[PDB]
């Protein structure tokens, strides 16, 4: 759901489109995520490990 | 490079805004060349 | 009035946007005035 579950009915949204919607808050545009998608995924995985 | 991108048409507004005038420009020229 | 401003050219995209038709417009006028 994302941030919506904490402010109303809990609406649904795919996770690869709920991180392209959080780069925008930082300042970097969203396209960067899709263009690095796979790479970023691996990094995140390694991070948790 | 992006996964899940879906085919469609994008209605770039600037073109029909021009094309609203580009449709009438070409027709006018041909009439004046007729004589 | 500003300090540190630097001379350069600003690529106004709308100008080539209209030039995409203006060039062939000049071509059409060349055809218009050729005979
Ligand atoms: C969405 O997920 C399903 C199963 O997880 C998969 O079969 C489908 O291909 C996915 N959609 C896209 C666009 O990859
Ligand atoms: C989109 O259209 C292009 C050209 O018509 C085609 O090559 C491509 O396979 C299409 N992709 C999808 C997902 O429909
Ligand atoms: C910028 O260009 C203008 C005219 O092209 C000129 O008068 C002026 O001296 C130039 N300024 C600098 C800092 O180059």
């Amino acid at each position: 759901s994302g941030w919506t579950f904490g402010a109303g009915p809990a609406l649904q949204i795919p996770f690869p489109m709920q991180m392209a919607y959080r780069f925008n808050g930082i300042g970097v545009t969203q396209n960067v995520l899709y263009e690095n998608q796979k790479l970023i995924a691996n990094q995140f995985n390694s991070a948790i490990g | 490079v992006v996964i899940g991108i879906v085919n469609n048409t994008v209605y770039d507004p600037l073109q029909p805004e021009l094309d609203s005038f580009k449709e009438e420009l070409d027709k006018y020229f041909k009439n004046h060349t007729s004589p």
